[PDB]
């Protein structure tokens, strides 16, 4: 007699991986957003596919058949929905989960962290092409601009405007190739997320006490699978709610129009977690400063695990690096509604503010005030 | 003082056995008893009647870490039913289907235990024991194995398997087995005078008579595998153990596997 | 020695 | 990897069968209490960044409104 | 001075990990001089630190502290780890040192 759960050749993976691996005890719940992300990442895949699969989109009459999607196909326009939200509620539990990350000292894994990055470059580009892709009036706007941005740099800007579009402004094939690594895009950040689930498995979870855990460790079976369980269902039941009550709360209007060169649009913005980032765009007066300043706001994300001047690893016992931590949230909380706001006065000097509020307390105010806590804690 | 007045109070003629065992006869010892021993004060000093309160059986875990020990452990066990329940004597025919093992036994392999033939087969266990220990209207019906820390996990799932084997595949073979495994033990136990001596005051004490040894054939022989199987799903399935351990207990499980494990999922 | 310990009262948690 | 994760000598873990303890012992009376002092100990750190934050909100809004008037 | 431990004394207070039992060198992150100098420990101290960051996990699971009785007060928070710290610190150092040149 052998154990089947420890002997199997495909089920000793799922075991070691699902229900033996050992999870610190007092995770909260904020942990819980990750494992929402990947089943996110899935129905979106799900949503893709009914997107796909029955659908005939169009370089000069996508707009025709997004309205027929969404009038003349069954269940059209509840798969629309929760395509649109679900991006809404992936960019929510990314930024939660990037917060976590920051927040309880879970940086010092150097490449999980790395190749979350990268995953976030991924997200990044695939919600912009996909918010390209249905051909509405500001999406035709808004990817005019930001192909102007881009077209800057020689030999790779201009030779990809000719190879992502036939012509500059409509011809024959157009919108195919952002359909195309739109489609394939979100198979490789499923696959950077199967590498993410290994390297974290190498390293071990973390607590949000910031300690050795290994003292009090517990099986991921059945503890945290009810939690993710439960996670999942308070997930879909906001997912759907935002979907199937208020379609139109996190998008726009102005999308709802089709698309016309000659007709400008009075007010233009990203969607709503781009809009931030646009206003870094509104902050510095140049356009490749822009979009290295775009680079450089990442960049420093990346270089977060290098400033971690503390001893302490979390922050529960960290106040003034906390209260500097919730002065950023709230300072990427006024850059979202800055980005929202059009160019004008003050708007242009509290983007300034904001933005070098920005990267003054995540490049030199926290490394500086984890220095303060250690040195008020007789420590050096 | 408290020495004195527990004495007092707890050694009493009407709650007292002299049993005897051997080359002797009963005449001369009654006679001499009546000599010696008729002087106990049986009366109630205080009036203070002390009471056989019912114990509560609650299912819980304790469990001891220190990893400095060499080898871990463990002791499982569910509600036994009492002294005068007989249905004991058919969870006697249980712990003799499942047995007991060392590291020291000759037999190796091939012994008819399936347990035991898993733990040398696999090399789980330095040796387990199964136990049945009854109190007065209670008891505590299980097992106990010492192994070393890296099998301790897996041992439990086989022994657990074994259990509910006893509720559902039991068959006629290993049912008659036990039965003549537990004769040969009732029988070869009450040899000598101190054994026999041993099982008259317990007899005298617990169930209030002593039980022939031909009684006890008869209430052996009258036990199949449908009433074992099914006196074996009334106390152990879907049941709440307590579990002890002591020593590299790490790999052992929670609650909450043992509990899960204590019920198959296809009935 | 280890007849000197004993669990603790779970009655706030108990049915 | 249970068995060889850590060295702790001298514990002692005491738990009970879910079945013979109740799901919520008193939840809301002692509930209240601990939401209560994890607030307190929380919102001096979390809440004065949303509240300037919020005033700047309103003033943004505020001189907006207030952007010409029909200017003298 | 007077004001400055006094200001000193209030941050300790509001840390917070005197509240779950915590000694201050029990919250020190995990590094590689610091996991060589948790080895050189003697085996009472270990012993106490490991049933520390136990009971301190078991607190932070049920979100809950320890009775104001119970917390670590000032004066007792010794400092058992910093000589060991410190010539880890020094022998890393050197052998720095003398791989520079
Ligand atoms: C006054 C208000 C009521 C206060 C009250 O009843 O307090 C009692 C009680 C006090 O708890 P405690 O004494 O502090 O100790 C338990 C802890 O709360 C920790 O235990 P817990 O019970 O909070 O469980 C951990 C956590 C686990 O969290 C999850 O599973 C959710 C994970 C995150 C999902 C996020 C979805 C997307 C969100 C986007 C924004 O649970 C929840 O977050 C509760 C989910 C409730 C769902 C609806 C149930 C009906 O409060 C709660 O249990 C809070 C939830 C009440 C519902
Ligand atoms: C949410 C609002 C704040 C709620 C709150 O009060 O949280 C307190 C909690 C810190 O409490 P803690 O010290 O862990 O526990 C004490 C137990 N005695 O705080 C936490 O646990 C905070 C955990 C999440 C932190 C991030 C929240 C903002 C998410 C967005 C971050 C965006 C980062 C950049 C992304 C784009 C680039
Ligand atoms: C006093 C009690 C009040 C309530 C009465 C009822 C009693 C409730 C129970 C109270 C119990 C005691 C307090 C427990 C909380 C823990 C201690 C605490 O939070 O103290 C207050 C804290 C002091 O600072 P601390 O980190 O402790 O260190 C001091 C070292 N100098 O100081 C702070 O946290 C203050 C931080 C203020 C930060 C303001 C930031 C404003 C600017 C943000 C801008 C963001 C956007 C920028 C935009 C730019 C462009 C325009
Ligand atoms: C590989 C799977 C995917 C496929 C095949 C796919 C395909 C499509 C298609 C055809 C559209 C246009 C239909 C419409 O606009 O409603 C679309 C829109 C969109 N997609 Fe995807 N997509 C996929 C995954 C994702 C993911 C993972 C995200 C999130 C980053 C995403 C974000 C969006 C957004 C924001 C829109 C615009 C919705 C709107 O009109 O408001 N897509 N996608
Ligand atoms: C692309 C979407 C992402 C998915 C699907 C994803 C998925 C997951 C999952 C399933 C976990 C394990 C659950 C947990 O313990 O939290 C996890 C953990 C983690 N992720 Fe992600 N993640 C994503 C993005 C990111 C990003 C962008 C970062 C970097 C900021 C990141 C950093 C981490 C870290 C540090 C952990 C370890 C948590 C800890 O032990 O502290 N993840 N992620």
């Amino acid at each position: 007699m052998t154990n089947m759960r420890k002997t199997h050749p495909l089920f000793k993976i799922i075991n070691h991986s699902f229900i033996d691996l050992p999870a610190p005890s007092n995770i909260s719940s904020w942990w819980n957003f990750g494992s929402l992300l990947g089943v996110c990442l899935m129905v979106q895949i799900i949503t893709g596919l009914f997107l796909a699969m029955h659908y005939t989109s169009d370089t000069m009459t996508a707009f025709s058949s997004v309205t027929h999607i969404c009038r003349d196909v069954n269940y059209g326009w509840l798969i629309r929905y929760m395509h649109a939200n679900g991006a809404s509620m992936f960019f929510i539990c990314l930024f939660l989960h990037v917060g976590r990350g920051l927040y309880y000292g879970s940086y010092t894994f150097m490449e999980t962290w790395n190749i979350g990055v990268l995953l976030l470059f991924a997200v990044m580009a695939t919600a912009f092409m996909g918010y390209v892709l249905p051909w509405g009036q500001m999406s035709f706007w808004g990817a005019t601009v930001i192909t102007n941005l881009l077209s800057a740099i020689p030999y790779i800007g201009t030779t990809l405007v000719e190879w992502i579009w036939g012509g500059f402004s409509v011809d024959k094939a157009t919108l195919t190739r952002f359909f195309a690594f739109h489609f394939i895009l979100p198979f490789i950040i499923a696959a950077l997320a199967i590498v993410h689930l290994l390297f974290l498995h190498e390293t071990g979870s973390n607590n949000p006490t910031g300690l050795n855990s290994d003292a009090d460790k517990i099986p991921f079976h059945p503890y945290y699978t009810i939690k993710d369980i439960l996670g999942i269902l308070i997930m879909f039941l906001i997912l759907m709610t935002l979907v199937l009550f208020f379609p139109d709360m996190l998008g726009d209007p102005d999308n709802y129009m089709p698309a016309n060169p000659l007709n400008t649009p009075p007010h233009i913005k990203p969607e709503w977690y781009f809009l931030f980032a646009y206003a870094i765009l509104r902050s510095i007066p140049n356009k490749l400063g822009g979009v290295l300043a775009l680079i450089l706001s990442i960049l420093i994300l990346a270089l977060m695990p290098f400033l971690h001047t503390s001893k302490q690893r979390s922050l529960m016992f960290r106040p003034i690096t906390q209260i500097l931590y919730w002065i950023l949230v709230a300072n990427l909380l006024i850059l979202t509604w800055i980005g929202g706001q059009p160019v004008e006065h003050p708007f242009i000097i509290i983007g300034q503010l904001a933005s070098i509020s920005y990267f003054s307390i995540i490049l030199i105010l926290m490394p500086i005030s984890g220095i303060i806590e250690d040195k008020m804690l007789k420590l050096y | 003082t408290d020495l004195t007045d527990y004495l007092n109070r707890h050694y009493k003629a009407p709650r007292m056995v002299l049993a005897a065992a051997g080359g002797v006869e009963h005449q001369q010892l009654l006679d001499l008893a009546q000599k010696h021993l008729s002087s106990v004060s049986r009366v109630y000093e205080e009036d203070a009647v002390p009471g056989l309160t019912p114990c509560r059986f609650t299912g819980s875990e304790i469990r001891h870490r220190d990893d400095a020990l060499p080898l871990a452990h463990v002791a499982i066990a569910v509600e036994g039913p009492g002294w005068a329940n007989p249905d004991n004597v058919t969870l006697q025919v249980a712990n003799a289907i499942i047995g007991h093992y060392d590291c020291t036994y000759g037999g190796g392999v091939h012994l008819s235990s399936p347990l035991a033939s898993v733990a040398v087969a696999n090399k789980l266990c330095q040796s387990f024991q199964t136990f049945n220990i009854s109190y007065s209207d209670t008891g505590l019906l299980g097992a106990h194995f010492v192994c070393d820390a890296m099998s301790i996990d897996d041992m439990v799932f086989f022994l657990q398997g074994q259990w509910m084997r006893l509720c559902t595949s039991a068959t006629e073979s290993e049912v008659t087995r036990g039965k003549n495994i537990l004769r040969n033990a009732l029988v070869s136990h009450l040899d000598g005078t101190t054994p026999v001596c041993e099982d008259i005051g317990r007899s005298l004490l617990t169930y209030g008579r002593r039980i022939p040894l031909a009684e006890w054939e008869s209430r052996i022989q009258e036990v199949d595998a449908q009433m074992l199987r099914d006196i074996c799903s009334k106390y152990f399935y879907d049941q709440c153990p307590a579990v002890a351990g002591y020593g590299p207990i790490e790999q052992l499980p929670d609650y909450n596997r043992i509990r899960s494990g204590m019920f198959w999922l296809r009935f | 020695s280890h007849t000197d310990v004993k669990v603790p009262d779970f009655s706030d948690y108990r049915r | 990897e249970f068995g060889n994760l850590a060295r702790i000598r001298h514990v002692i873990s005491y738990s009970l069968s879910p079945f013979e303890q109740r799901a919520f012992p008193s939840y809301f009376s002692k509930g209240i209490p601990n939401v209560l002092r994890r607030t307190r100990e929380r919102i001096l750190r979390v809440a004065p960044p949303f509240v300037v934050v919020y005033l700047i909100y309103t003033w943004g809004n505020q001189e907006f409104e207030q952007s010409k008037r029909k200017n003298p | 001075s007077k004001w400055l431990d006094g200001f000193r004394k209030w941050y300790y207070n509001a840390a917070g990990f005197n509240k779950l039992g915590l000694m201050r060198d029990d919250t020190l992150h995990e590094t590689e001089d610091v996991k060589e100098a948790i080895r050189r420990l003697p085996e009472d101290l270990y012993n106490d630190r490991m049933f520390r960051i136990k009971r301190a996990l078991d607190l932070t699971m049920r979100h809950q502290i320890l009775p104001k009785d119970q917390w670590t007060k000032y004066e007792e928070d010794k400092f058992y780890l910093e000589p060991y710290l410190k010539e880890v610190i020094r022998e890393r150092k050197e052998r720095e040192e003398w791989a520079k040149k």
